């Protein structure tokens, strides 16, 4: 998602909190937006 | 001696008025229906852990309990407060007062301020340097122990001392019934009324009733199934498994070589079969700048 | 002094491991031994501390090694001009913080 | 007392002075060209007069000119981790004017002190007066300095003869925390009369907005200031002029 | 350790899980294993050449069986898809149920649990 | 940039006391521990103890216990070795030391008394 | 939503406009993404 | 091959029984030794004995 790693254990062990918040809320923006695509997608699928 | 702390110990996490709305916050309260110790006032002042706070209650008829000393050493080695009320003045100072051999009141002076029928609840604490005096006086018709009932505990005065307290000793009057509940960073479902008195509270990390209470944001939960949190089997210990490397890596060699390459012909020294601690790197204070882009500057060892 | 060639007549280049005998607290644990030198003609300006750790103008010929119950510093390239006063100091732990012996002297004939 | 002061504390025992029951104008601070760096991400420098603050603490200390970025949320450094920690959610504004000519003397301003050794990181806004000798090695240290025994609270030397990179610089955390406590330091603006049943641009203790102002029968407790709805937007207020 | 999830760090790779023996035949250059979801499936112990399967231990959300507070204050907790070792205890296919006594008599479902188990409030 | 001034040549009676000075001021003295080391005329050097300018540490050695105290005037940071009720063993040249390692480096290495002080002598003769 | 405050009069009354585009932008991408979840949630809810 | 300065040696030894063409069948090359050289590689030449 534009962050420098994707395994969140690796990001936690890899980044300090001040830049970790930058990469991590990038990851959260990506992984949320994947989750709302997932839940609206299975929610429209649930309408189906 | 144990007691069931029925409903006492609820205060205002903040003093912003709310009406018919249930606010959830993390704050330090003692749990409801929990185990609290029971004391008498004959011939007992051990120094109890005020790890983040206790709730005090007094069954009083002749004003015997009159003060407190809270702190981390409580022996004038640290800044410790003393409370006396000489029937006309409220006196709360942390200044270097002469305390007795056994601290009582009769029957580093930085904070520059120099001057049954009754249940009294007093919670003196520090959160972020604020000293909140919490007070409530309540009439009752009960003699056996602390009463069952709800009592909001309101702030009065905030004073500039900001003191570490990790364990506390009560103050006696010589010529004290109290309760000790260990507070924890717990989340609490709090109820405000339209007149602004906190009428009820829930320690909602306690039992399934209360867990449903603060996940459903209601004091009354319908009959049903409700997911509240997640259960994870916590790791009991840490296992480290690394290759059986036996050679100290030449990191010092590429720091202390007799010559270094230019940028026109810089080298690729490739590393295998090594141990890297980086503790000598961080212990060396020679670093003029350390702009560490992918990995943490400190958290690498 | 602690057990070395304690006070010998030495030309500048003599390859004498001017030692400094220390116990397990000194030869093993106190590896940060430094050599004071009250120089003839000035206030002490040893310019030789932490064994082979050198300031400017000081050579690596003063080699610092811990061998059993013996420290080491030596010189090379025999000449005439290096008449000087040497001292070894170790972290003696249970004794005072850092202690010498008897006053090692280097002199020519 | 916090700008024209004769005495400044240090980073080990920095003064945490509650500023209350006074009028904070900031306009003379704008008109002053004395400040060199005026850094804060919490509040703005110039549009601050219309705001009235909860309670402001002036943390007075001295650190180096290169250390002025260390007083920031999330910054990691020697003094930042051993003397004075800033939280990530820090609200408030740190001011660093030049102290080329104030906190210095010919022999060396030797009264400013700082910790260099600690086995733990600092809490935000803490007050560590620990006077024990830091243990560097494994040997027990019976108050005897030397090998494996150094004392953490280190001092500075400030002389006008020293270079401008080593010259004393003044950095002061006027910590403008907007917290729960009652507003007492408002801007130097004149008040107006109250209007009911007519919506009007209100600026009550720094909170701006538009709305109608009618009397209310609720018994706000003394020290009770606002009524917030579910949106934490101010639904009711107590007039600070008339109760 | 085996059959007990702990904090492992195998050659810089961290996680939480149990370490069990595997029959997964690695080639000598190859070192790590992956899943369909390309997370770590197996590792070789770098000291003793053995295939170690990695699987995170039993986890899951906790759900709560509770009747009305206007009816009762009796409490119950449900641990779904947890086997009754790692946690008046009942084990079912849905998980480890603590608080409700298991009844061989069958009633109509009031508070659903999972895998055909339902809880209610009766004598 | 280390500057060093001390007392001069003196004669004192047995049993007297001296208010001696070992005066360091004018530089980054804080990185340096102003310790104390002596030598007898023609003997090896010997270290009396340390005085730590880094905010108030006290600790002695054994050979002059009961005879000497120390204090520091932290304004301009004057170092003392207070020879009180003097005896025969202090008739020598007395100097200070200077812990040369840099204190903002975390590794506690050896004291490097690179610069050495002027003079101090309490000769006790009749 | 990563901004230092949530009331818009508060965030505007204390931020200078050049960094206020950043703070308001974080707040409105959070607000608009939450409102987006809201309007999609009532779009599928109004579909139901 | 050499990629990023890593020289991986690939080896495979299989028997065949065929007369006219390379046989139809799948055979993967496995790394054995990875080597730190850092070169270009563009041309190969076959020698015999
Ligand atoms: C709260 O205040 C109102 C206003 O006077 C009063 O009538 C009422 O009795 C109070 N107590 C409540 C609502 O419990
Ligand atoms: C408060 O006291 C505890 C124990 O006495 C100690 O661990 C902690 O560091 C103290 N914190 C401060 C800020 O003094
Ligand atoms: C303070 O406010 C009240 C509000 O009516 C007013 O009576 C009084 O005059 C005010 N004080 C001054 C100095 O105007
Ligand atoms: C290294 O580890 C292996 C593990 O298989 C062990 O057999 C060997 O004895 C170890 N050698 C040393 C020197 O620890
Ligand atoms: C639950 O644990 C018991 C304990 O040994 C075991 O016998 C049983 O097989 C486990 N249940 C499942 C479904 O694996
Ligand atoms: C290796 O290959 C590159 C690309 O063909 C070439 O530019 C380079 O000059 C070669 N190396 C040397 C040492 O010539």
């Amino acid at each position: 998602f534009g962050a420098i790693s994707s395994v969140l254990n690796d990001i936690l062990s890899r980044l300090d909190p001040p830049e970790a918040e930058v990469q991590i809320d990038r990851l959260i923006t990506g992984r949320l937006q994947s989750l709302q695509t997932y839940v609206t997608q299975q929610l429209i699928r649930a309408a189906e | 001696a144990y007691t069931n702390s029925f409903t006492r110990g609820v205060y205002y996490p903040d003093k912003v008025f709310r009406s018919s709305v249930l606010h959830s916050t993390q704050d330090l309260f003692l749990p409801f229906f929990s185990n609290v110790t029971w004391f008498h006032a004959i011939h007992d002042n051990p120094v109890l852990p005020f790890n983040d706070g206790v709730y005090f209650a007094s069954t009083e008829k002749s004003n015997i309990i009159r003060g407190w000393i809270f702190g981390t050493t409580l022996d004038s080695k640290t800044q410790s407060l003393l409370i006396v009320n000489n029937a006309t003045n409220v006196v709360i100072k942390v200044c270097e007062f002469q305390f007795c051999n056994d601290p009582f009141l009769g029957v580093n002076c930085t904070f520059e301020y120099v001057s049954f029928k009754n249940l009294r609840e007093f919670v003196f604490k520090n959160i972020d340097g604020y000293f909140k005096i919490y007070s409530k006086h309540t009439p009752i018709n009960l003699v056996r122990d602390l009463p069952q009932g709800f009592s909001a505990l309101e702030p009065l005065v905030d004073l500039p001392i900001g003191i570490n307290i990790t364990r506390f000793q009560t103050l006696l009057a010589l010529h004290a019934a109290y309760y000790v509940g260990y507070l924890q960073p717990r989340t609490f479902l709090l109820k405000y009324n339209e007149n602004g008195t906190i009428t009820d509270a829930v320690d909602c990390a306690l039992d399934p009733l209360s867990e449903t209470k603060c996940t459903l944001k209601s004091f009354t939960v319908e009959k049903g199934i409700y997911q509240t949190s997640n259960f994870r089997v916590q790791p009991t210990e840490s296992i480290v498994r690394f290759p059986n490397i036996t050679n100290l890596c030449p990191f010092g060699e590429v720091f202390n070589a007799t010559r270094f390459a230019s940028v026109y012909a810089w080298n690729r020294k490739r590393i295998s079969n090594c141990v890297a601690d980086y503790s000598v790197l961080y212990n060396s204070a020679s670093f003029s700048t350390f702009k560490c882009y992918g990995v943490s500057p400190t958290k690498l060892n | 002094v602690l057990t070395q060639p304690p006070s010998v007549s030495g030309a500048p280049g003599q390859r004498v491991t001017i030692s400094c005998t220390g116990s397990s607290s000194n030869i093993g644990a106190g590896y940060d031994v430094h050599w004071y030198h009250q120089l003839p003609g000035t206030a002490p300006k040893f310019l030789i501390y932490g064994n082979s750790n050198r300031p400017s103008g000081v050579p690596d010929r003063f080699s610092g090694s811990k061998s059993g119950t013996s420290a080491s510093l030596a010189i090379t390239r025999l000449q005439a001009e290096d008449e000087a006063d040497y001292y070894c100091q170790s972290y003696d732990s249970s004794l005072s913080g850092w202690v010498f012996g008897g006053g090692t002297k280097l002199t020519v004939l | 007392e916090v700008f024209n002061a004769t005495r400044f504390a240090s980073v080990y025992a920095w003064n945490r002075k509650r500023i209350s029951n006074c009028v904070a104008d900031y306009s003379v601070l704008y008109n002053s060209a004395s400040f060199s760096t005026f850094k804060c991400y919490g509040v703005s420098p110039t549009k601050l007069n219309d705001l009235c603050f909860t309670n402001v603490y002036a943390d007075s200390f001295v650190i180096r000119g290169d250390e002025v970025r260390q007083i920031a949320p999330g910054q990691t450094g020697k003094i930042a981790d051993y003397n004075y920690k800033l939280p990530d959610d820090f609200t408030g504004c740190v001011i660093a004017w030049n102290s080329n000519n104030l906190d210095s003397k010919v022999g060396g301003n030797y009264n400013y002190l700082y910790r260099l050794f600690r086995k733990s990181n600092l809490k935000p806004f803490e007050r560590d007066i620990s006077t024990e000798i830091y243990q560097a090695g494994s040997t027990p240290c019976n108050g005897v300095e030397g090998f494996n025994c150094y004392f953490p609270l280190q001092s500075y030397g400030f002389q006008p003869t020293n270079g401008v990179g080593y010259q004393p610089y003044r950095v002061v955390v006027l910590s403008f925390e907007l917290l729960h406590a009652p507003a007492t330091v408002c801007g130097p603006k004149k008040s107006t009369n109250l209007v009911k049943n007519k919506c009007v641009n209100f600026n009550f203790n720094g909170l701006t907005g538009t709305g109608v102002l009618t009397e209310s029968n609720k018994k706000f407790l003394p020290f009770q200031q606002f009524g917030r709805d579910i949106a934490d937007t101010t639904d009711a207020v107590r007039d600070p002029q008339t109760l | 350790v085996k059959n007990k999830c702990v904090n492992f760090n195998f050659n810089g790779l961290t996680g939480t899980g149990v370490l069990t023996e595997s029959n997964k035949k690695f080639l000598p250059f190859q070192q790590f294993g992956r899943d369909i979801a390309d997370t770590t499936d197996a590792v070789r112990d770098p000291q003793t050449l053995e295939i170690l399967d990695i699987t995170p231990c039993s986890f899951g959300g906790v759900s709560v069986i509770t009747p009305g507070t206007n009816t009762s204050n009796q409490v119950a907790v449900l641990y779904q898809d947890v086997n009754c070792t790692e946690v008046n205890v009942f084990q079912t296919r849905a998980g480890c149920l603590i608080g409700a006594e298991h009844v061989n008599n069958s009633y109509e479902c009031d508070i659903p649990i999972g895998a055909g188990i339902c809880a209610s409030y009766q004598t | 940039q280390v500057q060093l001034v001390q007392s001069g040549a003196e004669v004192k009676k047995a049993g007297a006391s001296v208010k001696v000075s070992c005066k360091a001021s004018g530089y980054t003295f804080t990185s340096y521990d102003i310790n104390w080391v002596r030598q007898a005329s023609g003997q090896g050097l010997e270290w009396m103890g340390w005085m730590n300018p880094i905010s108030g540490n006290t600790g002695y050695a054994q050979k002059f216990q009961g005879r000497v105290t120390m204090t520091r005037n932290t304004s301009i940071t004057t170092a003392y070795m207070e020879l009180s009720s003097l005896r025969s063993e202090d008739t020598a040249v007395y100097f200070c030391a200077r812990g040369g390692r840099y204190c903002s480096s975390t590794t506690c290495y050896s004291g490097v008394g690179m610069d050495v002080w002027g003079q101090g002598t309490t000769v006790t003769v009749p």
